Parts: C-alpha cells; structure tokens; sequence
C-alpha cells in the first residue's frame, strides 16, 4: 500500500483562502477517487468533499477539491475562511489492497480574538469530607489561546504538592477548556482561614477564594 | 436517512479480544453498500480495519489480515467486528461506518465511536459528589472522582438543560484512576424552586449514578 | 577453458549484478570441463534509437551469442526490444525476451530472432475459453481494439470456438486511439447477451469502461470478462466491481525470468556446443551485413529446451512463436479491490474457497442471456 502525506500543521486568516496537500507515494493520485473529512475535535468525521471534488449538499462552495496529476497531490482548498473552518482535516484514497487515510492537518484560523477566562473554584462537597477527603475544583472555561499557569494559595501562601491541572484543551466555540484539583486532607480544610486559586492568562490575573464554612 | 450506532467503550485485556457490535437505523442492510470499520489511537490520525457485504463476503486490511473479522446479522439489522490478540498500540477509538459503494470507498454516515481501553487495570464506578451552588445566574456540578477507564458521560435533567452546561476533560491522577466535573451555570433565583439532576452516565463498569445537588 | 558470451538488457544496475550471478550460479551447475560462459551486459534505454546502438555498439560488439531484453514494466516501454529485434534480427542471434507482452512479438513468423518466457496478451483468449468451459457462458459480445494485440486476441478466441458450435453472437471493434466510444457500445447495449468480452488497451478500455458506465451496462444480469491490463494502470480506474480481469503469474518479476533465461541458455549452449559443425557469431554491428550459419541453430535448439524447475514454473516453448505455459491467476474486483477468486493452471481453472461478486454487488452468478 501507498502512504498519503498531509502538512502536520496549516494555518491562515480568516476571509482568505488555505491550501491543503494530499502527497500520495506510489502509483498516479487521480487514479483513485479522493475524498476529504473534517474531524470535529471529541466528534466522529464528516464528508466536505467527495469523489476528488464533489460536494455534499449542506457544505458550502467555500469546500472544493482539486486533483493535481503532476505533484501527485489532492487539494483540498477553502476560500473566505471562517472561525468554524478552525478543525482537524483527512484525505482519504485507496487502492487495489487497501483503503488508506492522511496523515491529517491541523487548520488554525491566524488572527483571532483573546478572551480573558471565566474560572468557577468550587469547595469540597460535605459528602467528600465525610468520604475523608478535601478536594478543590478549579474549572477555568472560555478563553483564546490555549494557555494557562494555575496557582494555589492557602492564605495567600505557595500550596506545592497534592495539585493538578490539565493541558488545556479545545472546545467547540474555539476557545479553550481547562480545570484543576487539589488534593487536600480533610484538616487542612479546617486549619486556615482561605484558599486561593490564580489563573494568569497572558499577562492578566484571576484568582477566587473559599473559607472553612 | 440512515444511521448507525455501536457498542458500548470497554476495557480489554493484553493479548486479547476485541469485540464491538453496530445496529443500523433508518435503512437496512441488503442495501447494495458495504459495512465496515475504521480506527483512531487516541492524538493520532485515522486508519482502516475491514468489510462485509450483505451477504457476508468479506475483505481485510493486509497489516491485519490475520487478526480480523467482521460478521452480520440480517434480522436485527445489525453487524459487529472481532479483533484479537490486542496490546498496547491497539488502544483506540472504533467507528462502523457505512461504504457508499457503486465504485469508491467513501464513509457515510459514520458511527459515533466507542473507545475499546485496552489495558491490564480495574473497571470501577466513579463516585459522585454534589457541587451545590455559593451576578444574576450562579454555577453548581457534579464531581467524579477516581475511575477507568474513559468514557465517563453526563446529562443535566436527562437531557432538558442544554442552555448552560460544560463538561471538562478529566486529569490524571498518579493513582492512575482520573477525575472531571461539570457544572451547569443557573438563573440565581432557580435556586431553591427548581430542580438540577446530574446523569452520571458511566458504560464501561455498568455505573448510572444520579445525584441530586441543592443551595449549600 | 573456451568463453561463450551471453548479452544481456534489464532494468536497473540491481539488476545486472542479478544477471551476473545468474552465469555464476549456471556455471557451478554446468561441468565447465569443456566450455565457460561469461556474462556481457548494459542497462535500458526509453528512446528506442539508442537502444539499438546500446545493442550493437554495447552488446553484438562482443560475439554475442544471446541478448536478454527486459525494461521498466511501464505500457509505455513495451516498444523497446523493437529496435533490439531488428537489431538481433538481422544477424539472427536469439532475443530472449523476459517481460513483454504485446503480441506482435510472438506473432506467426515476424521475429525470426525473437524468443520468450512470458505468455502474450493473446494466450489470455485460451484462459477465456476456459472460464465460458466453467460458469457456462454461452452467449459472449467480444469488443477488441482494432491493433494487432486486438486482432490476434479476437481471432485465437475465435478458433478455439469454432470448433464448438458457438462464437460471438456478435463480434465489435473500436479505434485505438478513440476518447469517444458511446456510439458503438448502444448497438451492443441493444442485444441479446449479457456477458461482454475486452482486449483493449489499459487507456482504451478506461474509456469504454466510464463510457459504458454512463450508458448503464454496469449491474443487473451483466457480466464483464477481461483479461490483465484492462484491469492494469488506467483501466480498472475507471472500470466496475464484479469483473474478472486475468493477472499474469510473476508476469512482472524480472529477477525471476532472468534466472530461467540464463538456465535455458546455458542448458541450451551445451546443447549446441556438443554438435560437429558449429559455427563462431559474427563481429561487431558495422560494416557487417551476415549472419552466423549456428545462428537460427542455436534457436531452433532454443525452441525446443526443456527446463524443469525453473520459478515462475516450468519453462518450455511452442512452434508459432516461443512462447511458456505458465499458470495464470484470475482476479475479482469488490469495492476497488482486486482480489483473487481462482487460478488457472498451465491447462484449466481450479477455484479456491473464496466467494465471488458479481456487477451490481449481486452475490448470484448471472447467466448472460437477456435476463
């Protein structure tokens, strides 16, 4: 079989037009019909383009496809882009053995708005407390790009061990989800008077508190 | 208006069997199409398995042509696909889709897609833990400590609040279980009239879980 | 010790050193008491002009006494022993041909000079004769391009059929060259049949194939026969599932066929140096216009040369060309996938467990015949 290869990683304003290179190995690219998915990130693949260039109906003319017979590479192509043409992107021939994928790209939409995130710090539920546990939730939601430095402050002083926080990751609006717990013991809870958590997001600060009771 | 649904996202162990199931909706199976299966490892890009025609001829990929088979059921309307002798590379998530076939390979619709865990480790229910509530609107969840593996899944009133909720990733823990919360931001004068019912959905250990949360 | 040069013509460098061994392997086969071959040879040209030279500046240059010609396995590179025939021709030193198939080559005394280990195109019609004994296709349409592959595959079709009280109900042929087929597929559309035969060109039959996809001829009762290259490079690419297009046993292993040519060579060699009266080839390919009296000797010893256990099978040759025996496989096409459903051995086809598709996605074998 023949290993088709995509650009790791595209990217292009929006408004534009971006270019994506389907480079299959062996044997002439417009043989096969080739086809063209956008994987929506924590969703199953959908058809943009089928049969080298023939589009769905629903998906928009800013979806076309071309076959260069020369390079030996499919093109998927999409003019005037959008913030929803921010996804995950496979190609997808096949051939007399096997029915073969891209590698993939990833299409970042260059230039888009910053947004300054909005955390929710919840205290251990009594029932956890009861469990012999003290667990803090930190869920920091909504904010442009994917980057987040969490600090956790009894009192106000440095909390070190017993913290956890994810790499942040993509939703659907875009913009990113990203949370953090801390592993307390019950008395600690109990022993100081309030607990903080800052989440500096490219240069601004937030930080929320909760107390014993 | 044809659909495709799959079996439930379990645990596996090394050298061992897969074993997922799709029931087809809205259509049939003797259709003139080809049903099949496909592959993602989880960070990673795609990759194909198999298919079965409706009457059961079949055609496997040539790196696992020895691992594989996919088999069908004309009364259900239903197919499943076997793979065996698993490790660690196999750990992935599975979709059937349906072949549009009168030439091509071209897949619609796709399934949803079950992650087959393939791993040595524990099936074991999360435990629940209910956030109650501290502008105009205030924020109030469900915490899910401790469990393997992925999927946990989650509804707010069984299906009746869409407009509010976000569901965060889960972390993993040294403990090797992980932890996520959702929270269902809420009109701050619902609070004490109205009702919040977490649907702690978890498929892999046979754990639904609810979980009434109330003004702390 | 006395040296017999053998020439030879192959794809790569990768394979002159598998040219090179081959007379070392056939030497530590062959006594070596009384005579010694050694191994003359240069890479392919794709301009058929200097090919020739390549052959007589390169190759008849030094006493040659056979030259093995094989190339890139491209349809485009099927015309090179050409220039390499005449070459050899003239002089009348054995061609030994490892890969081509066209079927001009073997064709009924054209080449004088011209041997073979593969099969042509045209043998394909005895394969056919023997899916139509199986399965029971009673009522054929054979389309052919209008060449002399296409004509030298309709015609040993047709005589293998004579003597059976059958032969296409009708017989139809195109232009090898046409990128418009629509008009005569309608007549064969409106007919009886309903199993449709091709030897055509893999650009060609493309054609006709999307051609006859547009006028609806794909599903149904239908049934498509074809043989390899119709189901090689261009065609296939545009054809439907359910056909079964033929695909020739190592028919593309040039490392396979060079080590039976040099074992045929040296178990011919010998053959011919035991003989009183026999004759040195002649010089260089300038200012000499003579052949060598062993020169149609040493063929017609070539000819007739048995050679059990080869690899790509038995290597034996027949009286109108040159030409092997060898086992065919025939291929299946479901969801653009060729894959095997039979193979064909020297003289019949034997099926394997393996259930075969039919045009439509019909799990039924049709008959032909209206339906």
């Amino acid at each position: 079989n023949f290993m088709l290869t995509q650009p790791h990683s595209v990217s292009e304003s929006p408004g534009k037009t971006v270019t994506i290179s389907c480079t299959r190995s062996s044997g002439s690219i417009a043989s096969n019909y080739v086809q063209w998915y956008q994987q929506r990130p924590g969703s199953a693949p959908t058809t943009v383009i089928y049969e080298d260039n023939q589009r769905p109906s629903g998906v928009p003319d800013r979806f076309s496809g071309s076959i260069d017979s020369s390079s030996n590479s499919a093109s998927l192509t999409i003019s005037g882009l959008k913030t929803e043409d921010e996804a995950d992107y496979y190609c997808q021939s096949y051939d007399s053995s096997t029915v073969v994928f891209g590698g993939g790209t990833k299409l970042t939409v260059l230039g888009q708005p910053k947004a300054n995130p909005t955390v929710t710090l919840f205290p251990p539920s009594s029932e956890e407390l009861q469990a012999n546990k003290a667990t803090l939730v930190c869920l920091i939601s909504d904010f442009y790009p994917g980057a987040v430095t969490v600090a956790w402050k009894a009192d106000g002083s440095p909390v070190k061990a017993g913290v956890e926080t994810t790499k942040p990751s993509k939703q659907s609006n875009n913009k990113y989800a990203a949370s953090s717990y801390l592993s307390l013991t019950p008395e600690q809870w109990k022993s100081h008077r309030s607990y903080s958590c800052q989440v500096t997001h490219e240069g601004s600060t937030v930080e929320k508190t909760v107390a014993p009771t | 208006q044809v659909q495709l649904q799959e079996s439930g996202p379990g645990l596996v162990k090394p050298s061992g069997t897969l074993s997922l199931t799709c029931a087809v909706s809205g259509g049939s199976i003797s259709s003139s199409n080809w049903w099949s299966w496909v592959r993602q490892p989880p960070g990673k890009g795609l990759e194909w398995i198999g298919e079965i025609y409706h009457s059961g001829n079949t055609n496997y990929n040539p790196s696992l042509k020895s691992r594989v088979t996919v088999s069908v059921d004309k009364s259900k309307n239903q197919f499943s696909l076997k793979l065996t002798s698993v490790t660690a590379a196999d750990t992935a998530v599975y979709y059937c889709a349906r072949d549009v076939s009168g030439g091509v390979n071209w897949f619609d619709p796709w399934g949803q897609g079950t992650l087959v865990t393939v791993s040595s480790a524990s099936t074991k229910g999360p435990s629940v833990f209910p956030l109650a509530p501290s502008g105009g609107t205030a924020a109030l969840g469900c915490l899910v400590k401790d469990y393997f593996p992925e999927p946990v899944t989650v509804s707010w009133n069984s299906g009746a609040l869409t407009s509010g909720v976000h569901t965060f990733p889960a972390v993993l823990q040294s403990s090797g279980l992980y932890s996520l919360s959702s929270v269902v931001t809420v009109p701050s004068s619902s609070l004490g009239t109205q009702t919040y019912i977490c649907n702690v959905n978890h498929k892999p250990s046979n754990t639904k879980v609810d979980k009434k949360v109330e003004p702390k | 010790p006395k040296i017999v040069n053998i020439g030879a013509v192959l794809s790569t460098r990768k394979h002159e050193q598998m040219f090179r061994e081959a007379v070392n392997q056939a030497n530590k086969r062959h006594g070596s008491w009384k005579i010694q071959l050694n191994a003359t040879s240069v890479t392919h040209k794709p301009n058929a002009i200097q090919m020739a030279l390549s052959v007589c500046e390169d190759l008849i240059s030094s006493q040659v006494y056979a030259i093995l010609v094989s190339h890139p396995p491209t349809p485009n590179d099927h015309f090179t022993p050409t220039p390499v025939s005449y070459t050899a021709g003239f002089y009348r030193i054995p061609v030994l041909g490892l890969t081509t198939r066209m079927s001009i080559y073997s064709d009924k005394s054209i080449h004088l000079s011209f041997l073979r280990t593969v099969p042509p195109y045209s043998h394909q019609s005895s394969v056919w004769f023997e899916m139509m004994r199986v399965y029971s296709w009673n009522h054929i349409i054979l389309l052919v391009s209008d060449d002399h592959e296409g004509r030298a595959a309709q015609k040993r079709l047709e005589t293998l059929l004579e003597e059976r009280e059958s032969k296409a109900e009708k017989v139809l042929q195109f232009d090898p060259g046409t990128k418009n087929v629509t008009a005569l597929l309608m007549e064969a559309k409106e007919l009886e049949a309903r199993v449709i035969i091709l030897s055509a060109s893999e650009d060609d039959a493309a054609t006709v194939y999307r051609a006859a996809a547009m006028l609806n001829m794909t599903g149904s009762g239908y049934v498509w026969l074809v043989g390899e290259r119709e189901i090689s490079g261009n065609a296939l690419r545009y054809a439907p599932d359910g056909i079964l297009g033929l695909q020739l046993i190592n028919g593309k292993n040039e490392s396979a066929h060079i080590s039976d040519a040099v074992g045929v060579v040296a178990q011919a060699v010998h053959e011919l140096l035991e003989k009183e009266n026999i004759t040195d080839p002649p010089r260089g390919c300038v200012g000499n216009t003579n052949i060598w009296k062993t020169g149609p000797l040493f063929k017609r010893v070539l000819m007739s040369s048995k050679y059990a256990d080869g690899v790509t099978g038995r290597v034996e040759f027949n009286e109108d060309g040159d030409r092997k025996f060898a086992n065919y496989s025939i291929m299946n096409l479901q969801n653009r996938k060729l894959v095997q459903v039979g193979i064909y051995n020297g003289t019949h086809v034997i099926p394997n467990d393996r259930k075969i598709i039919w045009p439509g996605g019909e799990t039924e074998k049709p008959r032909g015949y209206q339906v």
